[PDB]
């Protein structure tokens, strides 16, 4: 898939 | 204002500047256009990779990670200024926090690292995080976390030159193995893309995988109801069975063929194509192969998508068939002409691409040179399907090998 991904929403 | 909020990150009062953290995390996560530049212009990195060792407050620990992880989803020189600022070794400690969310934080931080090339990728490893990241392989963590530990874990495997240690690739592959158990979609597809990734390096990597005994967990994923982990299982077993003929036997011993009928007419195009790419493969290897393959009874339907498919696919189904051809018997050489094969074979004599041709071509001869017994019938029935016309007309092709190899079997 993607090799860097930007977290937006924690939980 | 970009300023007031590094202003406030170095405040003594913990409110304001946990705040202000937030802040930065905020404007690095929640739009489209993170401003990350000007942040890491106004000196933000050291006092969030200083606030990354306060074990007195997790959740100012969380809100750094994520914006740390979040400076390092961006280009090359950002995550390198990330990794600059001495950061790798923090998260690595902080992988063994009691709080779940800020260890869950910094495999994301690590993640994000390791995509971005061999070189961060080595660091993070040669500093040990493979055995601590694996250590969250466990029903206790919740699927999220797992999910972000199986990306890591596709991140460590996606590059192949350098390929990361071999030592870190034998550490990997247990976990694989455990991870392939799994139910969830998304860490069944990171596992297979892993797998697919190890068997591309070539046949060490591929008897690597075998020895490990994941080859039954992985070969029934052809047929699973998710078409992304369809895709994946048949990249992996492919690459699988491009090795020595052993491995290819491996893979067949887990009955991998029951699950091509289902492949060879999936509705997807690009299924149908992987699939006789795969039984290519299969074909090329000893005869005790091609009778397997003509058991499962998968030899019409490739002849049917040489026939009727999309190019690629038909492509890979002249390569099958040819294969056929030079490892096969005469008996399995008439049980393909039987089931007609020539008549569909002949009609990709006028495709542009010159390796179809060459392809075919020498399918022809050799099946011909198989049967020079019987070959009067064979002959004939290539005049019905306008076959002889494009083989005196590829007699004008430009290069030298499929115009003389017309001639030479013109006979």
């Amino acid at each position: 898939g993607k090799r860097k991904k930007i977290r937006t929403i924690a939980a | 204002s970009l300023e007031a909020i590094v202003q406030n990150a170095s405040s003594d009062n913990q409110g304001i500047q946990l705040s202000a953290v937030q802040a930065a995390r905020k404007l690095l996560s929640s739009d489209r256009n993170p401003p990350i530049d000007d942040l890491i212009k106004s000196g933000i990195l050291p006092i969030l990779v200083h606030c990354l060792e306060r074990d007195d407050n997790p959740s100012l620990q969380f809100e750094a990670a994520w914006a740390l992880t979040n400076i390092a989803s961006g280009t090359s020189e950002q995550t390198q200024a990330v990794v600059q600022s001495n950061a790798v070794p923090l998260f690595l400690r902080l992988l063994h926090s009691p709080h779940q969310n800020v260890c869950e934080q910094a495999v994301w931080a690590l993640g994000n690292i390791i995509g971005d090339g061999p070189q961060c990728r080595d660091y993070v490893i040669s500093l040990g995080v493979v055995k601590p990241l694996l250590s969250f392989i466990s029903p206790s963590i919740p699927i999220t976390f797992l999910r972000n530990v199986t990306w890591v874990m596709v991140n460590l495997c996606r590059h192949k030159d350098p390929p990361p240690p071999m030592e870190t690739i034998q550490e990997i592959l247990p976990a694989l193995c455990v991870l392939i158990h799994h139910t969830d979609v998304n860490i069944l597809v990171d596992t297979v893309w892993a797998l697919s990734y190890l068997t591309d390096a070539g046949n060490e990597q591929i008897q690597m995988v075998i020895d490990s005994g994941i080859v039954p967990h992985l070969v029934p994923l052809l047929s699973h109801q998710e078409v992304k982990v369809q895709t994946a299982a048949l990249r992996a077993v492919g690459n699988i069975v491009t090795g020595t003929d052993e491995q290819t036997q491996v893979v067949l011993n887990c009955d991998a063929l029951s699950h091509f009928p289902a492949l060879l007419t999936h509705p997807k195009e690009k299924i149908n194509k992987e699939a006789v790419w795969f039984l290519s493969n299969i074909t090329a290897g000893n005869q005790q192969q091609v009778q397997a393959v003509i058991d499962a009874n998968l030899v019409p339907m490739i002849i049917h998508l040489l026939d009727k498919g999309d190019f690629g696919t038909q492509k890979e189904a002249a390569w099958a068939i040819s294969n056929l051809t030079i490892s096969g018997r005469k008996d399995q050489v008439a049980y393909l002409i039987q089931q007609n094969v020539i008549p569909p074979f002949c009609n990709l004599l006028t495709v542009k691409d010159a390796q179809v041709v060459q392809v075919v071509l020498d399918g022809l001869s050799n099946i011909l040179k198989m049967a020079e017994d019987e070959a009067e019938t064979i002959g004939n029935l290539i005049e019905e399907c306008g076959g002889l016309e494009k083989i005196e007309q590829l007699q004008n092709h430009e290069n030298e090998d499929i115009y003389k190899l017309a001639y030479e079997i013109i006979d």
